[PDB]
RNA sequence: CUGUGCG
């Protein structure tokens, strides 16, 4: 299962989320950290396409 | 024993080291002395070893001191493919 | 024997003892003394009670080591006999009377 | 009698008059120890009660005899008469008939009241039938449950509309912007006059950027005089404190005079020497350093110098006479101690360095600062340096001695500094700084730091601190800068928001460091309190009220400033401002437990004590039970008593439908009769069916007291972080009373699930489940409750377990709880004895307490003494008990939540502290209304919640453990400061034990791998500063996550020692022996206990004889050996204020069962200094004797680690304390493979490359593979040493003990490894491997980033049989085809018998 | 010692139940003799009778 | 009960 419906990243998300590897993640938050880097800094994984 | 008897004007010389399997008393070769491995022993001795430029000097000198033994029983089969994990094509094309 | 002579082969104790000491003197020069012997673990030449067999040449070096000896290295080449065919050019000298 | 007072010098209770004085002495005899402190201390008061009539002097001696010993002719008539006595009184009073046989049976037999002794009178005494009408009126307990669910639905609907729609609830939503708001308007200080500088507005960080940016932007046989001087100065301090003068003063002028002789000796035979070293080195302005820390003005000196001389001519030859005759080893002296010390020389030496004297700026603007914002890397590290050096100093001064000013006096505005001590302390090559300082001892000092460049001193400041709380910075310059550094690291993800918020946090850790107070203690666990509400959704609406602390000074205005903008730069903004809350919660967690920096030792132990006495009387002053000095005996009078049953009735007069009472202290009726029937009948997730039943002079006993007392406690504080807690210390007999209610309570907890105080079994599944709850998104509310202890009474756990079932496991009797009860109502009525000093300052003295002290003092009676209460358990007192109550009354709200609500809850309690997940069905608003009617319910019991609790679906919150979504805050700061704060320096072996055991417990909660090696490195010059040396054992540095993870301190020494000896042909070969011999013992064969007789002889002959079965010739050993190292420890412990090992110790505290810590490092160092070192034959030598018999050796042999490992022969001088440190590494690797496997002979290989960010956090397990049985119960360590040491077994082993039958009858007899390798942990006493084996890893898993595990160094085992042993496919092979060719000579059948009973069947070994 | 057990041999005729004996000893002796673990244990479990 | 130890 995944996590709580929560972007686990700025913790106030629950909203149209996607999912990392394992948990959810938030749109802002998701083009954030991938505009900077390729990895996921939460997860330590490669973010999705 | 070795002891010189409670006495003695020289002690603690003359000493006998190993290095291709032959006797080096101060640097002149004594002899060899036969061992057979059979090539199996030969890779699990290969296997418990220490880093890679041991393994690389542990190969290379193998066959000079093979050219003092005759042994070719050990395992020209897929027990060579195993041992080809230590890719050391140099050590075994340079005696010839 | 309960193991139906399966245990080690003596035989192959020696030889893997041999194999082992060799292969271990061909990375480094060793000084083949005790040291590089009893340190080294196929040397259960200690064990076996019936020592009538011992590796290919060293005997005489694991017989003193059933004395516990404590030399390091010699001339040990007992081939031609060290013991036998010796010169005996002895004499003697004078005396002080105590 | 007799007996007794022979062994004192006494007659025939006992006077001995002589001339003006008489010594008094009455004895008395009491096997019991209640009742023999009892009359000791009655005996004591009834003869100090009488001196103060004799003196308008006596000499008291009271005699206790603990038995009836006699020495009048052997043993006979002294029992036995007594047995025949009471005999008698059998065959021919009631209470008395009882007391002299209970007086008398060992001290248990028919004496020791268990939990099943109510058999002494159960008597009334018109007071008991009253108590129990006010507290057992209203208790049924036999409540149906439709009813109790159809009640608690009428009360939740009169809550929802009459307390929580009218806005009354006490918890509300966050509202994170009106929560920074009212942050920034309680911490940042808007309308303050103070300057946004922190230099301007402590004294100390002035102090410290004057010294730092004056050092730094100036500079940074010329040192051979000055060391000189510094030898003969330690000289003159070694004769100081010897006593060998008559007085003192003449002491310090003979020193003085020395010193003196030895300026004028140094002055000539050098070009300039007062004026190129002496300015460069120790020298100020006009004066000179002296003995004891002292400095002295010269002209002052020499003038002090002609008197004693003049007026006491010949002074110099007798008082060097009498130094000679008692110290031939210091007369180093030669040219020093003689006659006038030229004395027109010393006035042209004065007249030449005429410099201003130091100010001591006594009395408390332009801001030249540089705006530390804006400095460089190196500029604030200068400043650590800096603050490290002056905090050292602050810790030396507390070192100095109780001295005598020589000087007369002229503390006003300003002091002309001339008899003032100073400490020195080195900043750069040419400049030094001094810290001069008028007043000895552990009081707080008003110091004044200048410097010295070259000869001109410079004023950098004056301040006022106390010396004891300035430890932790002492020698942390670079463990502060790393932990600032990692937290500023875990900013990455915003570059240019760590840019910000690392200078602001070094700025911050500067000034709570150079302002160690209590407020900003407080204030930073305030912070902590806002941030978990900040996180969280719903938060107490008196949060802001607990957050505010009084500043009452501008050092305190500034921190709370700078905490408050730091809050602000993570927390504040619209949209960009909480990019990783994750990291920024981790962040401000560690900030606001940086308040664990500042140490908690109570800078005034008087104030703090009235704090405390003021937190214990303001409940009972506020509630209306403070009866005082009510028997002390247990008779009350007709007002106590009535006050009594008014409190009670106070407490019992709480209804269920009024919110005006939900902050008194007390418990409603009603709910509490609802909890015990809900809990009666199996409804609630804790039955009453439990398990392992805890039912396991006083001769007269009620309500009240036993006639033995009054269950008398004293008050005390405890020194905690935030505020002091409470303490009571009772007297034996209450005491037993409080082990009693424990074990009783204990007990009954164990039988129940959902507590966890001392079942970390429990508190381990507490933690699991808040783990998955916070990652399921469950509401955890992490519950605090304010004010527990002053709060909870006796009498609530009396009408409690009035109608608990209890039920019995197998008899199901409900087993009643008299004993319980009656212990209970004596709790209720106990007696706590105020502190004499908070007496003695209210006498000669608004407060509350104050208040009521004045009114109690002459109005209603005499001076208040004694102080007892209705309310008000004991904290510490009733722990287990009050745990019992709330996870009782927790189970409850539980249950009633459910049926409320129809959600899921959970809970887990701590008696302080509770945590409830539930799990919502089908944000956060709805759920308000629930969290307010359970701080409803909680208020209407005596639970009240504390405005420190939080409620969220996001973080949650039990024993100082903050759990977050997928993963948890490490809190680094919080151990970080541990590892520097507590360092109790009494061995410097235990304390690098005690450093490690620190430093694994905060790796395990991912501390670093950087900051760990800098606090090992602090350590080490901690011990190093202490004259003890650097030993090649010690704090381990430059180590890696597998040192601590499947590593033990063992296995740290031995990486250690292993760094010791780089390019490792010397190591690897003593690894290689240890291997053999390993080999040898666990393959079996023979090797059990010669080698315990080759190890007794010590260090040298045991390696030897261990080297001896290997081939280790004459050539090799004495190789091996040549390597030593200086053991100060050798011929025993080191002395400080038959020696038998550590192990026998570390047993005997098994078996069975208030100073700073800047005070115990200045013990530590002044202990190192004196005579430590013993030489065997009990002549104790200086450590400083010890190392300078060294020698020059620099033969690459001593070279490769100076000062630590040492050559054969450069000790020859000093060979007693020469031990070889390779013994150490064999035994050291030997252990290591008995706890932890055999990978620690593999030699050490590294990764090659390895990009993990600093932040890949993951929890990873040790990796041991132990082979000792699993199991090493004491009864096998005890059974091995008695098999092995039975000399050393009988002896300093087993006086105290009853159990040697179980450890006789072959227990389990030799276990694995346990005589040579429980051998080399009793000969080494820096080993210690059994301490270990008796013992839980204590982590059990360990947090750490991967950024350590990819440069984690590779070493795993490694067979030595080159894989050629057996090949066990060929044993499986072997065995089935002996078991078919057996099987085909005769039909078998295949049981075991025909399996085991075979050769090849050796399956069962092959792990 | 070997008269008594050559005695008590003799005892037991066509040794099926002697010959286990020996067997269950001569595995003990193994154990014990080759090393292992096998030292005290026994003594424990001798002393019952 | 007693310390001279930051280089
Ligand atoms: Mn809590
Ligand atoms: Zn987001
Ligand atoms: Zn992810
Ligand atoms: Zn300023
Ligand atoms: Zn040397």
């Amino acid at each position: 299962l995944y996590g709580r419906y929560n972007c686990k990243c700025c913790w106030f998300a629950d909203t149209n989320l996607i999912t990392c590897n394992d948990h959810y993640l938030c749109l802002r938050c998701h083009q954030t950290m991938l505009r900077n880097s390729e990895l996921c800094h939460i997860c330590w994984k490669p973010l999705p396409t | 024993k070795y002891s010189y008897r409670l006495s003695g004007p020289e002690n603690q010389e003359d000493p006998l080291v190993l290095k291709d399997g032959a006797f080096y008393v101060g640097g002149e070769r004594l002899s060899t002395y036969k061992v057979e491995f059979t090539g199996d022993l030969v890779v699990k001795a290969l296997g418990a070893l220490e880093d890679d430029e041991s393994v690389v000097s542990m190969l290379h000198q193998l066959w000079p001191y093979l050219k003092a033994t005759s042994q070719v029983i050990l395992f020209q089969q897929e027990d060579f493919t195993i041992v080809h994990d230590l890719y050391k094509k140099q050590l075994t094309k340079s005696i010839e | 024997y309960t193991d139906w002579e399966l245990g080690l082969s003596p035989q192959q104790i020696c030889t893997n003892f041999k194999t082992q000491l060799v292969l271990s003197s061909m990375v480094n020069p060793l000084v083949l003394s005790t040291s590089c012997l009893k340190s080294f673990f196929w040397f259960n030449e200690v064990l076996e009670l019936e020592d009538d067999s011992q590796i290919e040449l060293a005997e005489l070096t694991d017989f003193a080591l059933m004395v516990k000896n404590q030399n390091v290295s010699r001339a040990m080449f007992v081939e031609d006999i060290a013991m036998g065919y010796v010169v005996s050019n002895f004499e003697g000298v004078r005396i002080s009377l105590s | 009698e007799l007996e007794s007072c022979e062994a004192h010098a006494c007659q025939a209770d006992g006077f001995k008059l002589t001339g003006k004085t008489l010594i008094l002495l009455e004895t008395f005899v009491r096997v019991n120890p209640d009742e023999f402190e009892k009359k000791w201390k009655a005996d004591m008061s009834k003869l100090l009660n009488l001196k103060h009539d004799l003196q308008k002097t006596l000499v008291p001696i009271v005699d206790g005899r603990s038995n009836y010993n006699n020495r009048f002719v052997a043993d006979w008539v002294i029992e036995r008469i007594r047995w025949l006595l009471i005999e008698i009184l059998k065959a021919s009073e009631d209470q008395e008939y009882q007391r002299l046989i209970h007086s008398l049976s060992n001290v248990k037999n028919q004496s020791l009241g268990l939990e099943n002794l109510e058999h002494l009178k159960r008597n009334s005494l018109d007071y008991d039938e009253r108590l129990n009408e006010s507290l057992f009126i209203g208790l049924k307990g036999d409540i149906r449950e439709s009813t109790v669910r159809e009640e608690l639905i009428k009360l939740k609907l009169w809550f929802k509309d009459e307390v929580f729609s009218k806005g009354l609830g006490k918890f509300k939503l966050t509202d994170r912007r009106e929560l920074l708001e009212s942050l920034s308007s309680l911490g940042a200080h808007l309308d303050s006059d103070v300057s946004s500088c922190p230099f301007c507005n402590n004294k100390l960080m002035e102090i410290v950027y004057n010294v730092t940016f004056s050092c730094v932007e100036r500079t940074d046989t010329h040192s051979n005089i000055e060391k000189h001087y510094l030898s003969v100065l330690s000289l003159c301090n070694k004769i100081k404190g010897l006593k060998v003068f008559n007085t003192r003063r003449n002491t310090l002028l003979f020193l003085d005079l020395i010193m003196v002789n030895l300026m004028v000796d140094i002055s000539d035979s050098c070009q300039d020497a007062i004026e190129s070293l002496r300015k460069s080195g120790l020298i100020v302005g006009q004066m000179v350093m002296l003995v004891n820390d002292r400095v002295l003005d010269i002209l002052e000196a020499v003038k002090l110098i002609r008197k004693k001389i003049g007026t006491n001519p010949n002074w110099v030859k007798n008082c060097s006479k009498i130094l000679e005759r008692s110290h031939p080893e210091i007369w180093h002296h030669l040219s020093t101690l003689i006659k006038q010390p030229d004395f027109n020389s010393l006035i042209s030496i004065a007249q030449h360095l005429v410099s201003d004297r130091p100010i001591m700026r006594y009395s408390v603007k332009i801001c030249r600062h540089k705006l530390f914002q804006e400095m460089s890397s190196f500029e604030q590290m200068r400043l650590f340096k800096t603050l490290s050096s002056i905090s050292l100093s602050l810790i030396n001064s507390m070192k100095t001695s109780f001295s005598s000013r020589l000087l007369v006096n002229e503390y006003f505005g300003n002091v002309r500094l001339r008899e003032c001590y100073a400490q020195r302390f080195y900043l750069a090559e040419s400049l030094v700084g001094f810290l001069f300082y008028q007043k000895t001892g552990e009081r707080s000092r008003c110091y004044s730091v200048y410097l010295s460049d070259n000869g001109v001193m410079s004023e950098q400041g004056s301040f006022y601190c106390d010396p004891k709380r300035f430890f932790l910075p002492v020698f942390s310059d670079e463990v502060l800068a790393g932990m600032c550094e990692e937290m500023t690291s875990w900013l990455d993800f915003d570059t240019g928001l760590m840019n910000d918020t690392g200078p602001i946090l070094r700025l911050l850790v500067l000034a709570i460091l150079c302002s160690p107070s209590k407020r900003n203690q407080t204030f930073l666990q305030g912070l902590r309190y806002f941030l978990m509400a900040f996180a969280n959704q719903i938060h107490h609406i008196d949060l802001t009220s607990k957050l505010v602390v009084e500043c009452k000074s501008s050092s305190e205005v500034v921190v709370q400033r700078l905490a408050v903008g730091l809050f602000i730069r993570l927390l504040s903004g619209e949209s960009d401002a909480s990019l990783f809350f994750s990291r920024r919660f981790k962040y401000l967690l560690n900030v606001s437990y940086l308040c664990h920096l500042i140490t908690k030792e109570t800078p005034d132990r008087l104030t703090d004590q009235i704090k405390c006495f003021e937190k214990f009387i303001e409940p009972k002053v506020k509630f209306g039970c403070a009866v005082v000095n009510p028997s002390l005996n247990g008779k009350l009078t007709v007002d106590q008593e009535d006050i009594m049953i008014n409190g009670l009735k106070k407490f019992f007069s709480k209804s269920l439908r009024d919110t005006e009472d939900v902050q008194t202290p007390g418990v409603c009726k009603e709910l509490l009769n609802y909890c015990v029937s809900l809990f009666n009948r199996g409804k609630l997730k804790v039955s009453g069916e439990l398990k392992n039943n805890p039912f396991r002079s006083p001769t007269e006993f009620t309500s009240i007291s036993s006639n033995s007392g009054n269950l008398k406690f004293g008050l005390s504080y405890k020194e905690q972080v935030g505020s002091n807690r409470e303490l009571y210390v009772g007297d034996l007999n209450t005491k037993l009373m409080t082990r009693l209610v424990e074990d009783f309570s204990e007990a009954v907890g164990n039988s129940m699930k959902y507590t966890c105080l001392n079942s970390e079994k429990e508190f381990e599944r507490a933690i699991c489940d808040m783990k998955m709850a916070v990652n399921n998104g469950d509401l955890s509310c992490s519950y605090d409750h304010s004010k527990w202890g002053p709060t909870m009474s006796p009498a609530l756990f009396l009408a409690l377990l009035q109608m608990l079932e209890l039920r019995t496991p197998v008899d199901r009797s409900k087993i009643d709880l008299d004993s319980v009860k009656s212990i209970l109502k004596w709790h209720l009525h106990k007696v706590v004895e105020v502190p004499i000093n908070v007496a003695e300052a209210y006498c000669i003295g608004t407060s509350l307490s104050e208040e009521f002290f004045h009114q109690t003092m002459q109005l209603n009676g005499q001076i208040p003494s004694h102080i007892m209460s209705v309310l008000d358990m004991g904290q510490g007192i009733l722990h287990n008990t009050s745990d019992l109550y709330g996870l009782i009354t927790e189970q409850f709200l539980c249950y009633a939540l459910d049926l409320l609500y129809d959600v899921i809850p959970v809970s887990y309690t701590s008696s302080d502290d509770q945590i409830t997940l539930i799990k919502t069905p089908s944000d956060a608003a709805e759920w308000l209304e629930m969290i307010c009617f359970h701080e409803f319910l909680s208020s209407k019991l005596n639970k009240f919640v504390s405005p420190k609790s939080v409620i969220g679906t996001f973080v949650a919150e039990f024993k100082s453990r903050f759990f977050v979504m997928g993963e948890e805050t490490p809190l680094l700061t919080k151990f970080v400061a541990a590892a520097l704060h507590n360092v109790k320096c009494k061995t410097p072996t235990q304390l690098s034990e005690t450093i490690d055991t620190i430093c694994d417990q905060c790796i395990a909660n991912g501390v670093s791998t950087k900051i760990v090696t800098r606090i090992s490195k602090r350590v080490n010059q901690l011990i190093r500063y202490s004259g003890y040396g650097e030993t090649p054992f010690g704090a381990i540095e430059d180590q890696d996550v597998k040192d601590w993870v499947d590593g033990s301190r063992g296995y740290r020494l031995q990486r250690k020692i292993e760094a010791i000896f780089h390019d490792d042909k010397e190591t690897s070969f003593i690894r290689n022996c240890a291997r053999k011999v390993f080999n040898d013992i666990k393959r079996g064969r023979i090797f059990e206990e010669n080698l315990i007789n080759l190890i007794g002889r010590g260090g040298d002959e045991a390696l030897t004889g261990f080297l001896q079965y290997a081939g280790c010739s004459e050539q090799e050993v004495n190789r091996v050996l040549n390597y030593r190292w200086v053991n100060l420890s050798s011929f025993g412990d080191l002395r400080l204020v038959e020696e038998v090992p550590t192990l026998i110790k570390t047993l005997q505290s098994k078996l069975s069962r208030q100073s700073s810590v800047a005070s115990g490092f200045i013990g530590f160092c002044k202990s190192m200094g004196s005579k430590c070192v013993r030489d065997g034959k009990g002549g104790f030598l200086y450590i400083k004797e010890v190392y300078s018999g060294v020698s020059a050796c620099t033969c690459e042999i001593c070279a490769l680690k100076p000062k630590i490992i040492y050559c054969n022969n450069s000790l020859n001088k000093v060979s007693q304390f020469s031990k070889p440190i390779l013994w150490d590494y064999f035994s050291l690797v030997l252990t290591n493979a008995c706890e932890l496997g055999e990978w620690v002979f593999s030699t050490v290989k590294e990764p090659q490359k390895p990009l993990n960010n600093q932040n890949f956090f993951w929890a990873v397990k040790p990796k041991v593979v132990r082979q000792i049985e699993d199991q090493l119960g004491m009864n096998h360590v005890l059974q091995s040493i008695r098999r092995n040491y039975p000399v050393l077994f009988d002896e300093h082993l087993t006086p105290f003990m009853n159990d040697l039958q179980v450890s006789r009858t072959m227990d389990s007899g030799r276990l694995k490894f346990l005589d040579v390798c429980i051998a080399l942990d009793m000969m080494n006493e820096n080993l210690g491997i059994i301490s270990h084996l008796l013992k839980t890893r204590d982590n059990s898993v360990y947090i750490v980033k991967q950024s350590d595990c990819a440069l984690a160094h590779i070493r795993q085992s490694s067979y030595t049989d080159w894989e050629l042993g057996l090949s066990p496919q060929q044993i499986c092979t072997n065995f089935k085809t002996q078991l078919v060719l057996s099987s085909m000579v005769n039909p078998l059948v295949l049981s075991t018998s025909c399996l085991k009973s075979f050769f090849w069947f050796n399956e069962v070994l092959e792990l």
